[PDB]
């Protein structure tokens, strides 16, 4: 499948195509990474993550 | 819930749950933020007055990760109808902000077309709450979790008595004896995505619990993202 539907498009949140490219983008308490993929938590418990710490 | 597991330290850490006049957990509810509470409309008419609990993870035990919360103001869905618990949805302003911390953080709120195109389309979700344990027993003293696979929609009408809107979802299983059930009302149905959990419904209703041929019946909460986010924004 194309982009998004290939693998998310190797973002960690959330994929939308746009200007055939990928762009990604993270939930509140996120940022994206420099690779403009990852989704770096900014602070400590951030959302959608299991607390084991 | 009905079989499942329970919620080990940090698992759950988005779980609430109100509690009434007399400290009774009564329905469960899903943290989005500091301020704001995720829940279902059908539970503020089961109480005259309520509070929040966060952390809790054993209603018959303090433990350190407890806080309860007031509410400040209940921002019900003006088109939920009793009648076929459609539009079973609210949000909950709370007074002081909560402080995150072990067993305490929110769900992520997903985004409307990738939560349909990514979210939904995955196998399973998970489902939590101190609801009862069977059908006709008591509640649970223990958080309790269950896996519950995405139904087909389709099949999920044709096993009900009762109408299925578009603002609702099927989840479970056929014959299994595995289910959400009341008092779990209201609480976390969450979806796994790269090792991160997204709030994808709300846990709304069933015919009795657990029933073979029968699914439990969540509020759908991507038909409802614009109006969550509209809510904290007051
Ligand atoms: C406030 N408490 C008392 C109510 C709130 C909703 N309730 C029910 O749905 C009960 C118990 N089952 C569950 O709560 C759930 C099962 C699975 C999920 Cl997910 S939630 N199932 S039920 O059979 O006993 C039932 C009890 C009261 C009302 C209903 N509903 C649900 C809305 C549609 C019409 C209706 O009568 C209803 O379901 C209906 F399908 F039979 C209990
Ligand atoms: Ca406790």
């Amino acid at each position: 499948r194309k982009l998004c539907s290939l693998d998310n498009g190797d973002c960690d949140q959330f994929c939308h195509e746009e200007q055939n490219s990928v762009v990604c983008s993270c939930a509140r308490g996120y940022t994206l990474a420099d690779n403009g993929k990852a989704c770096i938590p900014t602070g400590p418990y951030p959302c959608g993550k299991q607390t084991l710490e | 819930i009905v079989g499942g597991q329970e919620c080990k330290d940090g698992e759950c850490p988005w779980q609430a749950l109100l509690i009434n006049e007399e400290n009774e957990g009564f329905c469960g509810g899903t943290i989005l933020s500091e301020f704001y509470i995720l829940t279902a409309a059908h539970c503020l008419y089961q109480a005259k007055r309520f509070k929040v609990r966060v952390g809790d993870r054993n209603t018959e035990q303090e433990e350190g990760g407890e806080a309860v919360h007031e509410v400040e103001v209940v921002i019900k869905h003006n088109r939920f109808t009793k009648e076929t618990y459609d539009f079973d949805i609210a949000v909950l302003r709370l007074k002081t902000p909560i402080t995150f911390r072990m067993n305490v953080a929110p769900a992520c709120l997903p985004e409307r077309d990738w939560a349909e195109s990514t979210l939904m389309t995955q196998k399973t979700g998970i489902v939590s709450g101190f609801g009862r344990t069977h059908e006709k027993g008591r509640q649970s003293t223990r958080l309790k979790m269950l896996e519950v696979p995405y139904v087909d929609r389709n099949s999920c009408k044709l096993s009900s008595s009762f109408i299925i809107t578009q603002n609702m979802f099927c989840a479970g299983y056929d014959t299994k004896q595995e289910d959400a059930c009341q008092g779990d009302s209201g609480g976390p149905h969450v979806t796994r995505f790269k090792d991160t959990y997204f709030v994808t419904g709300i846990v709304s209703w069933g015919e009795g619990c657990a029933r073979k041929g029968k699914y439990g019946i969540y509020t759908k909460v991507t038909a409802f993202l614009k109006w969550i986010d509209r809510s904290m924004k007051t």
